[PDB]
């Protein structure tokens, strides 16, 4: 269970299966609002595979239920997410993130 | 009377079948003196850089006098403070443009006032401790039969081109750069021995205001009478006795976001509350959050928040406990206005007072200063250097915002478009929160 | 190095933690607002992303005694909702704002900012709400019980290649509900310019201008002269004059041809007052007997001294 707000509509009934290939542009922040990642900022859209266990099971599951060109505000739970020992050096130890997520492309 | 289409006061509607109700009583007059009865009836300051104090040779600038009022043009050192208004001390060396006298620790009368559309012009000899204006092509002269009218300063760090405004007037100032739009260089300048600012540099100038908004600042040694005293339970001591003591808005540094208390002790009108990262507002006065709810057909749609600023008035030890939400305590009295609200928030201890007496007030189920840190066992709670006792005060110099829009404006429908984006670099301190760039 | 990484990194709390953000510019319709108003916006453009990062585009309204409009340097980010003295609305997610704090409102499409889109603002006179609508649909409008002083304006920022059209008269679709246009603040001698929201700024390649602060609703004061109570030689003296000014009201009525009638009506020559000021009473010539006594008491007490002299007829 991970909080997944739409913004934009896209068109609701191509979603993505299990073993497809997915273009996201994607911009994550901390709760607190300081912003950690992007993809605009390096200028490439992302790609990952469901299912390798490559992604985080959040941004994974939430990605999931979108579509293209719909975007999302998840909400990931700590938990699901990189959790108490967190990421030495950019994640603190135990909160919760805010990714606004945006597909593009799949295979 | 509904619908009414004339719901405006005197100052705007149709007074021209009102003036059937003015003429009337302009000619019942006439039956008045034929009878026998008659009848018989704020100011802001402008500067450039810093870095540009130059501190060496022969400049000149102009200024454009374009309405009524302060017209004040001159040149000051670096320390001027704009927290003040210019002239009255010994840092700017300026002119009065308007009232014919000139500003240097008082007032001596100093050629003529401008005219409306006018160039005035200063210059400064650095080398030389003379320095000498002019006015639309005309050197001013003071009542001594001089024209070298600021002399015998010291050259310290340089002296900037300031100016002043006042309440409603217009000012043109041009730094160089700009020789087509140089009306009265050609007779006076390169002729006296003089440059300009336009000599080398291809920038544009940064100028420095000064901001409306107060913000908040370290408590220096720099008042009258303010002396936070440090004392190790562990308070903040005080003394305040000077002759205009009128409001100071005090607050410490550091906020709680979102189960510890904070005391206070004052003799007697002195208010205690919490201020959230946003409190500029400077007023003697009692004032200012309240959106309501929305679930989708409406039918609560009661309140968030209570929070926007908080409330309170031989020892009164007025208590902020938090946590959880907020409350307050009076003196063992736990009191009305429970300002139970507050999401994520973050809030700074604050103080807002007058001045009667001094050594007035002080500050600090254990105490208080574990929530702060990031070492959170902490119950023996313990004073820190960090820890300081800001006073809001009033005008710190903001920068120009160099390029801003490359907007455009239209009328019929009113479209306004811009297609540039320009971006900041911009950074905030964490702890006492606010943007830089 | 790997030490200092893990520790003194991470928490963006002892640092001076950074970023850059878009400039964001502020314009509003010259208007002011001392029964409910109602001002619209089509949005004709939509740029979601021409940085990297997202670009916003509020709307919403504001006051004028507060909050100097610094752009983004002053308090956070600048622009729409951002302060108390800002109450703003309007996103891709419709979630609005008020005082730098995003609260999360709903409505059963979450549209965007797009090209073909209508916002449906309003706020009221004489009480303290704002709501929106979007195409009409209801936002469930929030804003109750701020804080009423100075005037109200609406101040809609944008930071993006933006368009946008102030459906404010050239009206083409706006819902009427309530009672007010905004075309009607504008009625008597003010015209339809749009600045750029106090304007301290006058981008010029030569010589920006410079300003100064600001110098400041059909509740007025009158002036008031009933406590100073005429003497009853000055009382009959007005009233000797008054005895030739209920005349004028024949002087320039008996050129008008509506003759005398015991009902009242003007429109088709009937007028029962034509008998002079004091042989009629306070009944139908009050409109012309109560008239010269208050407006004769401030003809000799608002300086204007004319002494007991000659004869007053």
């Amino acid at each position: 269970g991970v909080e997944i707000e739409t913004i934009s509509p896209g068109d609701g009934r191509t979603f993505p299966k299990k073993g497809q290939t997915c273009v996201v542009h994607y911009t994550g922040m901390l709760q607190n609002g300081k912003k950690f990642d992007s993809s605009r900022d390096r200028n490439k859209p992302f790609k990952f595979r469901i299912g390798k266990q490559e992604v985080i099971k959040g941004f994974e599951e939430g990605a999931a239920q979108m579509s293209l060109g719909q975007r999302a505000k998840l909400t990931c739970t700590p938990d699901v997410a990189y959790g108490a020992t967190g990421h030495p050096g950019v994640i603190p130890p135990n909160a919760t993130l805010i990714f606004d997520v945006e597909l593009l492309n799949l295979e | 009377q509904r619908r009414n289409p004339r719901l405006v006061p005197y100052a705007l509607l149709d007074d021209r079948t009102k003036k059937s109700n003015k003429d009337s009583l302009r000619e019942a007059v006439r039956t008045l003196l034929g009878y026998g009865y008659n009848l018989e009836a704020r100011f802001r300051i402008f500067r450039a850089e810093k870095t540009y104090a130059v501190k060496a040779g022969r400049w000149y600038f102009e200024f454009e006098a374009v309405t009524a009022g302060d017209m004040r043009v001159g040149w000051s050192r670096p320390g001027c403070q704009p927290d003040q208004e210019l002239g009255s001390d010994e840092r700017a060396f300026a002119f009065d443009g308007f009232k014919a006298q000139r500003w240097h620790q008082g007032n001596e009368h100093y050629g003529r006032s401008w005219q409306a559309g006018d160039v005035v012009g200063c210059m400064v000899d650095m080398t030389e401790h003379t320095m000498m204006f002019t006015l639309n092509g005309e050197i001013l002269l003071d009542d001594s039969g001089s024209e070298l009218a600021f002399k015998d300063f010291d050259v310290g760090d340089g002296f900037i081109p300031v100016c002043s405004l006042g309440v409603a007037q217009v000012g043109r100032m041009n730094f160089g750069k700009d020789v087509s739009t140089l009306k009265y260089f050609t007779i006076c300048g390169l002729q006296e021995g003089y440059e300009p600012f336009a000599v080398n540099t291809n920038r544009d100038i940064t100028m420095w205001l000064s901001k409306r908004l107060p913000q908040f600042l370290q408590v220096p040694s720099s008042h009258e009478h303010i002396e936070v005293t440090r004392i190790d339970v562990t308070q903040k001591s005080f003394g305040s006795q000077n002759s205009s003591t009128d409001i100071m808005f005090y607050r410490l540094s550091m906020p709680i976001e979102c189960t510890y208390y904070y005391s206070v002790r004052i003799f007697p009108n002195v208010w205690v509350g919490w201020i959230t990262s946003d409190f500029h507002q400077y007023d003697t006065a009692f004032d200012l959050v309240t959106v309501t709810l929305g679930d989708e057909k409406g039918k609560v749609h009661e309140s968030i928040k209570r929070s926007n600023y908080m409330v309170c008035a031989n020892n009164g030890l007025e208590i902020g406990c938090v946590v959880g939400l907020l409350t307050f305590t009076a003196n063992g009295k736990d009191l009305s206005t429970y300002y139970q609200v507050e999401p994520s928030t973050k809030l700074f201890p604050a103080v807002f007072a007058q001045a009667t007496s001094p050594n007035v007030f002080q500050f600090e189920a254990g105490l208080f200063k574990s929530e702060h840190k990031n070492p959170v066992p902490q119950c023996p709670p313990r004073l820190h250097v960090q820890f300081l006792s800001h006073v809001l005060w009033s005008r710190m110099p903001n920068q120009f915002l160099k390029v801003d829009v490359s907007r455009i404006s239209e009328r019929q429908g009113w479209l306004v478009q811009c297609l540039e984006p320009l971006q900041f670099m911009s950074l905030h301190i964490p702890e006492e929160n606010r943007s830089v760039d | 190095q790997h030490l200092i990484c893990d520790n003194l990194l991470p928490g963006r709390d002892l640092l001076l933690q950074t970023r850059l953000v878009n400039h964001v510019s502020s314009m509003r319709p010259n208007i002011f607002l001392g029964k409910k108003w109602y001002y619209e916006l089509m949005v004709d453009h939509t740029e979601p992303f021409v940085t990297a990062e997202a670009t916003h585009l509020r709307v919403g309204w504001a006051s004028t005694e507060g909050y100097s409009p610094y752009p983004g340097g002053g308090e956070e980010w600048g622009g729409n909702g951002v302060g108390d003295d800002l109450f703003s609305y309007g996103f891709d997610g419709l979630h609005l704002w008020s005082g730098c704090i995003a609260r999360t409102v709903s409505s059963p499409n979450q549209h965007l900012l797009r090209t073909d889109d209508v916002i449906s603002c309003c706020l009221d006179l004489s009480a303290p709400s704002i709501s929106f609508r979007i195409n009409g649909q209801p936002v469930q409008g929030m804003f109750e019980n701020f804080n009423i002083d100075g005037l109200f304006f609406p101040v809609v920022s944008f930071s993006a290649g933006i368009k946008v059209r102030f459906l404010l008269g050239e009206f083409k679709f706006l819902p009427p509900p309530g009672y007010a246009p905004c075309y009607e603040a504008v009625l008597p001698k003010e015209k339809l310019k749009v600045e750029h929201s106090r304007e301290y700024k006058q981008e010029r390649t030569y010589t920006r201008d410079l300003l100064g602060p600001t110098v400041s609703a059909f509740t007025p004061i009158p002036v008031d002269t009933s406590q100073i109570v005429l003497p009853p030689h000055l009382e009959r003296i007005r009233e000797k004059l008054a005895e030739n000014i209920h005349e004028l009201w024949v002087m320039n009525k008996i050129e008008l041809g509506w003759q005398y009638g015991p009902v009242r009506d003007d429109n088709k020559r009937q007028h029962p007052c034509l008998v002079e000021f004091s042989k009629l009473p306070e009944q139908e010539r009050n409109y012309n007997l109560q008239m010269s006594l208050e407006t004769l008491k401030t003809l000799l007490a608002l300086g204007c001294h004319v002494g007991i002299s000659d004869e007053h007829a």
